[PDB]
RNA sequence: GGAGAGUUUGAUCCUGGCUCAGGAUGAACGCUGGCGGCGUGCCUAAUACAUGCAAGUCGAGCGAACGGUGUUAGCGGCGGACGGGUGAGUAACACGUGGAUAACCUACCUAUAAGACUGGGAUAACUUCGGGAAACCGGAGCUAAUACCGGAUAAUAUUUUGAACCGCAUGGUUCAAAAGUGAAAGACGGUCUUGCUGUCACUUAUAGAUGGAUCCGCGCUGCAUUAGCUAGUUGGUAAGGUAACGGCUUACCAAGGCAACGAUGCAUAGCCGACCUGAGAGGGUGAUCGGCCACACUGGAACUGAGACACGGUCCAGACUCCUACGGGAGGCAGCAGUAGGGAAUCUUCCGCAAUGGGCGAAAGCCUGACGGAGCAACGCCGCGUGAGUGAGAAGGUCUUCGGAUCGUAAAACUCUGUUAUUAGGGAAGAACAUAUGUGUAAGUAACUGUGCACAUCUUGACGGUACCUAAUCAGAAAGCCACGGCUAACUACGUGCCAGCAGCCGCGGUAAUACGUAGGUGGCAAGCGUUAUCCGGAAUUAUUGGGCGUAAAGCGCGCGUAGGCGGUUUUUUAAGUCUGAUGUGAAAGCCCACGGCUCAACCGUGGAGGGUCAUUGGAAACUGGA
């Protein structure tokens, strides 16, 4: 991907499933590192805005300009500005091939977008941070609609959201509409992150 | 046709048409003057009458108005 | 104050001074008069090399006297441990006091021109222009 | 003289044209007199020409002339055929 | 659409400065470095420049020469006043915005009309004789033209007679109606009748279009520790002069003109759209793109021309450089590359006229360092990588209250992928044409050729075998930088012992350092990460929005009084301010919104919105101003 460390320290330091499972903060639900056992004091008022926006960050998997430009994106449609930011990032191509069940993770569905097995409205595309907008379609490539990784990862039918529409058979998915707020990740106090944002 | 600039003023020496400038940062009024050499003919009006003046083609080194009408008397 | 009094005699902002004066000034040797231009860095030749006392801190600070490349004398501090310095070394010098150390405003860049980096740096290496071990 | 011309806009390997009326003497992306269009060669599948007609037939008859790409343009879009009607009748 | 924090004390609340957290750049430097797209790249010496290229073209204007229908030098026409560069000078009608010219000029282009008659003499080329190292210069003859010059015809142009009507004073639009006065050219074709006629070219007149010129209102940096400036100066008359008005110039007459509303002098500066920052009000900047101006080694002129007082023209003076055979000659990168120098710092002595644009040409075409592309640079922005899934606590490092903890699902192991990479196969768009060839139609013709218009056929790609696509093979080539006491996200060990060092501030180090150096771990970012410089913000720290002056900085020692600022009640009136519509204008690009094309995004394109203290014009009348 892009960031290419551990993301079972990531998960602990951050105290959110990155996996969305829970597996990660299994043993150890306390920060990485020597200090780790050793409980430290409270987070400042600077560190818990910068928490938040880590939270998000290393959930969809991009780097902070990306994650950046996004927000700014975001800040301009009619609405609230933080919840406008994370329906923008459910609409990644990244996000959405995971959101459907194409992938085991989110990053097997980056690698998936990334060399060039993903269709959007019958053409390739190549780029994660792809916005997929409501009606479209996303498939796989005809020389990848038989490999294991999507094969083993479709027959796991998970909970695929109702802003979207999977067709196992098909191995096509459908962008229905716009998520909502309570669609999304209930774990992120995006308010949080316009603070952090604000200053 | 078209029209020409007029000015109303007192004469200064035998035109002045002071105006105002607003000020740019703080909104106050504020008086300013320019003094407008003109051609007169047969030297008719005299020192403190208020005049008429319209604008003209260059008529010396400075002058390009021409007194048309005198409107309070000196 | 009142508004006419504005009018008359508006506000007037102080004038900003800048903390590295010799920076910012160049020379043009053909019409022998000084510019004003906001360089970054200057070269500069080293005219004695030596040590100084730091003002509570008690220390034997290395440092350069230095003629910049405009014709101007400043003292210029060397960072890091051990320098290769002296009489007639041509250096870069670069903004940026070093408190303590009265009459010295600003700084020799390590690993630049003459000047070599720090010898055995491993950590902020890029700080003391020393190159990646191994 | 006065020129009906392609002034050039778009990017590197990608260009876009607008069709102006300007001085013989201006600089290709300079100074105008009048824009009448647009022209798009390297568009999908039809060139996207976009001629204001009743503009380019004023400057016509005023003595502007095409180039030899804009005297395509305006043939195209009938325009040259208007102009030779009226001006015989 | 607006965030604070540290620091004066034993402690406090104020006042007040300082510092820090943000954004940005034509950046530079240090360490590091994979790719693609788009952009950007001498800010310093308007320093000096080796070398190549940056303006030619026309044989359908003309003679000759050399070659076998071609070409060369020359005459002639048009171009060379554009395009390109730079920001030295300039504080000014230079520029922005709004107007005026009844004081203006305008090649090429378009339209209309009337014409294009008749003669003549040169001269370059060339031949020959010389002179000079050269650059080049003389003598003798020779010759053409769409070159040049006479004469004829042509008036709307000039003078005088007046007249009518109109304007904003000078005046202007017609009506005449006499007197002078002013042109031109052929080339290539068709038909043939040597007459007519097609296209291009030529002359005159009038319009249009285009471009340029002048004037005026308002707007434009500091310094008063710059207060006097001017004597063609200010006005008049006359003459001269100009495209044009005018002290523009001169002669004579008068003593005016400018200035505390800042004249003048000094210094600095090209100006604007825009750009950066800011909640805004403001503050800061003018590189890139576009408009305007100015300049072309320095200074002064003029010639040709529609246009220049002319970057790659002339003349002169000067500084400098170069050749010389010492008599003499030559040159101007602030065009594109490139060199030297200066500097912290800024690129190839590349490819092509295929596209767009420009000059010349009837055209084919030629020329075009404009331009379109390629090359170099992480300089910036955007995008994508450097693997993915499963995987229980291996070794090794570090710490240990030697139980363990942590690096860590991290590794290995098992499978999976090929964006990228390598090898191979295919391979766009960007190209529209023009010419020519056919038909058709319009005008014109006596008719044709031709001309305009339409359709059909033909040729043409620098980039470039590039973008892109397809197949095979491999996790194999592809992670660094800064930080971790507080501000401020992230701590332990060892070494050192007020040393070495660190430091933006508070300050840290004098034997148990989370601040020095290293190590492990962690945090923040990531093909970048830090440092320095500079600008705005935070800074209400110049306070109009939005501060103060008893003791913190701050009421002149106190009168009188000039300019200025401000000013009690009512009625009528006005309409400068104020308010409210209309019209015009505020280019394009940009910013913001919407939509479309780039696989996305950057970016590109299209349609809107915004931005004036703008002008002109119609209303209102409470307030300020005028009566
Ligand atoms: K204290
Ligand atoms: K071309
Ligand atoms: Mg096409
Ligand atoms: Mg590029
Ligand atoms: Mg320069
Ligand atoms: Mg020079
Ligand atoms: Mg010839
Ligand atoms: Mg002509
Ligand atoms: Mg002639
Ligand atoms: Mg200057
Ligand atoms: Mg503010
Ligand atoms: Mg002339
Ligand atoms: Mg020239
Ligand atoms: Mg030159
Ligand atoms: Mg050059
Ligand atoms: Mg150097
Ligand atoms: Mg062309
Ligand atoms: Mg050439
Ligand atoms: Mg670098
Ligand atoms: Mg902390
Ligand atoms: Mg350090
Ligand atoms: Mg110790
Ligand atoms: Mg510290
Ligand atoms: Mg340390
Ligand atoms: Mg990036
Ligand atoms: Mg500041
Ligand atoms: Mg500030
Ligand atoms: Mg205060
Ligand atoms: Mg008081
Ligand atoms: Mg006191
Ligand atoms: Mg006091
Ligand atoms: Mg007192
Ligand atoms: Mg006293
Ligand atoms: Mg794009």
């Amino acid at each position: 991907a892009r960031f290419r460390g551990s993301n079972w320290k990531k998960s602990r330091r951050l105290g959110i499933s990155l996996s969305g499972t829970g597996k990660e903060l299994e043993k150890r639900p306390y920060a990485p590192g020597q200090h780790g056992p050793n409980q430290r004091k409270k987070l400042s008022e600077y560190g818990l805005q910068l928490r938040e926006k880590q939270k998000l960050r290393y959930l969809y998997g991009m780097t902070e300009r990306q994650f950046r430009n996004t927000f700014d994106i975001a800040g301009k449609k009619f609405g609230v500005h933080g919840e406008n930011f994370m329906i923008l990032l459910a609409s990644r191509l990244d996000a959405v091939v995971y959101s459907l069940g194409l992938a085991r993770t989110r990053r097997q569905a980056r690698q998936l977008v990334n060399h060039g097995h993903i269709l959007v409205d019958g053409k390739r595309v190549d780029i994660p941070s792809y916005s997929v907008k409501p009606g479209q379609t996303i498939s796989v490539r005809e020389k990848s609609q038989k490999l294991n990784i999507i094969v083993e990862s479709v027959e796991i039918n998970n909970f695929v959201p109702e802003y979207l529409n999977f067709d196992a058979d098909s191995l096509t998915g459908t962008f229905v509409r716009l998520p909502e707020r309570s669609e999304l990740p209930a774990e992120i106090n995006e308010q949080l992150i316009v603070e952090y944002y604000s200053r | 046709r078209n029209d020409r600039k007029v000015y109303v003023g007192k004469v200064v020496s035998d035109v002045l048409v002071e105006t105002y400038k607003t000020h740019k940062l703080y909104g106050k009024r504020v008086k300013y003057s320019k003094k407008y050499k003109t051609h007169d003919e047969n030297n008719s009006a005299k020192l403190g009458d208020i005049v008429k003046i319209q604008e003209t083609r260059p008529l010396s080194a400075t002058k390009r108005f021409r007194l048309v009408e005198i409107v309070e008397e000196s | 104050p009142t508004i006419n009094q504005l009018v008359r005699k508006p506000r007037q902002s102080k004038i900003k001074k800048s903390d590295s004066p010799a920076l910012n000034k160049g020379f043009n040797s053909k019409k022998k008069k000084f510019t004003d231009l906001n360089s970054p860095q200057k070269r500069g030749v080293c005219t004695r090399v030596g040590t100084m006392t730091p003002k509570p801190n008690s220390a034997l600070r290395k440092y350069a006297r230095v003629r910049l490349s405009n014709n101007i004398e400043i003292n210029a501090y060397i960072p890091g441990i051990g320098h290769n310095l002296q009489e007639h070394s041509v250096v870069l010098v670069r903004g940026g006091r070093v408190k303590d150390l009265p009459g010295v405003r600003y700084h020799i860049v390590r690993g630049a021109l003459d000047t070599s980096g720090v010898d055995g740096r491993r950590q902020g290496r890029s700080l003391y222009g020393t190159k990646k071990p191994k | 003289a006065v020129k009906i011309r392609l002034t050039r806009l778009g990017s590197k390997r990608n260009p876009f044209y607008r069709i102006v009326v300007a001085d013989a003497r201006s600089p290709r992306d300079g100074r105008i007199i009048e824009q009448i269009g647009t022209y798009n060669p390297t568009s999908a599948n039809a060139p996207e020409i976009k001629v204001d007609e009743a503009l380019a037939l004023k400057w016509l008859n005023d003595g502007a002339k095409p180039t030899d790409t804009v005297h395509n343009i305006l043939s195209k879009e009938g325009i040259m055929k208007k102009f030779d009607e009226q001006k015989k009748a």
